[PDB]
């Protein structure tokens, strides 16, 4: 890419490379046009359009989008390490600041992305994007969408089984922003603890189960239309009184009320992104 | 009408308008065209669900608004201007993380074609997310489609 010049590898291939023009250094992400795997690019397709409406300091930022030879390359800002990695570099053990900080980034990215109409639906460690200056970058649109028009129903399998809210493993053909509040509280605590996947489920009834068991099994007047969706099941009862104590130590009681709103069954009494960030947890702070 | 059908025809009887240069252009090729690459890409397990809805033929209609040129010089060439912006669509919109290209292919010069894309994509992108974003936009679309017949 006569542009760009290819300093190591870090849908696609992704580069870091420096621009021979300026010298800044940027992320390249290949993407092969003529593959023998049909597919690719028609999701860099709609990554590319969405990424072209959503600029924001915490939003991976697309600069450019080149065509050669039989490949698309996408010009991203460059970042250092994804929020995985991050958590091997410092032994999965973050100071409560940082946790904080982390939180706030996610959340002012995810509330830009619903503001903006669309969904994320691919919240993990892995897509979450971190600058050796501490910002927080949510990346990898690949699974995303617009929202708004009238449907008979999205995709039922989308977001990692780990991240997936229960509604969607119940099989909820329509969701709304709600699908990444779930995903975002997964990951405050992941950040909380020691970094490790809060619901690591071998499939959808394990999962399930591993959210109940902790958070409670929801009743009918909790959730009125759960035991009408199309892949609802009778769970076990499980107490609502279990202790979130042990699970998010980084956290006092003002942090472990805002996972609750954030991990709440029912998908419409999950607390906004923009809530969330009027939360007393957020209170003194200082990005804002 | 609120049918699929309806708007398909809408839709055909729009790009015959808009292609003046096309003589022999008949109104049910574009829906011939399009229902071909949905039946496909269903029968070939890409899809488990037709993609072509009324509110997806809306989306579409405001992309083919937008892109077509009253200049298109064949009806090959239009062919291949379509399922460019039906690619588009499928991506944005569509229910499959993926779709393949090959149905959407008509043209020899491959080249061409992803440069068409990325050009629609520059032109439109905005738009495709506001028909979404504002409801009252999404009616005015549907309501411009509906008076093409
Ligand atoms: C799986 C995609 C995330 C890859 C990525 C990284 C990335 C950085 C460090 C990693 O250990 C792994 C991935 N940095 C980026 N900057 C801009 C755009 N994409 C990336």
């Amino acid at each position: 890419m006569q542009k760009y010049e290819k300093l190591e590898k870090i849908y696609g291939t992704v580069f870091k490379a420096k621009n021979r023009e300026t010298h800044e250094i940027v992320a390249l992400k290949r993407v092969r046009l003529d593959d023998d795997d049909e597919g690719v690019p028609s999701s860099a397709l709609r990554e590319i359009c969405l990424l072209k409406e959503l600029k924001h300091k915490n939003i991976v930022r697309l600069h450019d989008v080149l065509h050669s030879d039989k490949k698309l390359t996408l010009v991203f800002e460059f970042c250092d390490q994804d929020l995985k990695k991050y958590f091997d570099s410092c032994n999965g053990d973050l100071d409560p600041e940082i946790v904080k900080s982390f939180l706030f980034q996610l959340l002012k990215g995810l509330g830009f992305c619903h503001s903006r109409n669309v969904l994320h639906r691919d919240l993990k460690p892995q897509n979450l994007l971190i600058n050796r200056n501490g910002e927080l970058k949510l990346a990898n649109f690949g699974l995303a969408r617009a929202f708004g028009i009238p449907v008979r129903c999205y995709s039922a399998e989308v977001v990692t089984l780990w991240y997936r809210p229960p509604d969607v493993l119940f099989g909820a053909k329509l969701y709304s922003t709600s699908i990444d509040m779930w995903s975002a509280g997964c990951i405050f605590a992941e950040l909380a603890n020691a970094g490790r996947p809060l619901f690591p489920g071998n499939d959808v009834d394990d999962q399930l189960k591993r959210i109940f068991r902790l958070l409670g099994t929801p009743t009918e007047e909790q959730w009125p239309s759960m035991t009408k969706l199309p892949d609802y099941k009778p769970y076990p009862m499980y107490p609502a009184t279990t202790s979130l104590v042990n699970v998010v130590p980084k956290l006092n009681a003002t942090g472990r009320d805002l996972l609750q709103n954030l991990l709440k069954c029912n998908p419409v009494q999950r607390i906004s992104a923009e809530e969330a960030l009027q939360h007393p947890y957020f209170s003194d702070f200082c990005p804002p | 009408q609120a049918s699929t059908s309806e708007l398909l025809r809408c839709l055909g009887e729009f790009l015959c308008r808009r292609c003046y240069r096309l003589k022999h252009l008949s109104p049910t090729d574009p829906v011939l065209w399009l229902r071909s690459v949905d039946r496909s890409l269903l029968l070939q397990g890409w899809q488990d669900q037709g993609f072509i809805t009324p509110a997806n033929v809306v989306f579409l209609y405001m992309l083919c608004r937008d892109v077509i040129s009253s200049e298109v010089g064949s009806d090959h060439e239009l062919q291949a201007v379509l399922l460019t912006c039906l690619y588009l669509s499928y991506s944005y919109m569509g229910n499959e993380i993926s779709y393949p290209l090959k149905p959407f292919l008509v043209e020899s010069c491959k080249e061409a074609f992803w440069d068409r894309c990325l050009s629609v994509i520059n032109l439109m992108s905005s738009k495709m997310l506001q028909i979404n974003a504002d409801p009252h936009y999404f009616t005015q679309v549907f309501s411009d489609l509906k008076n093409e017949s």
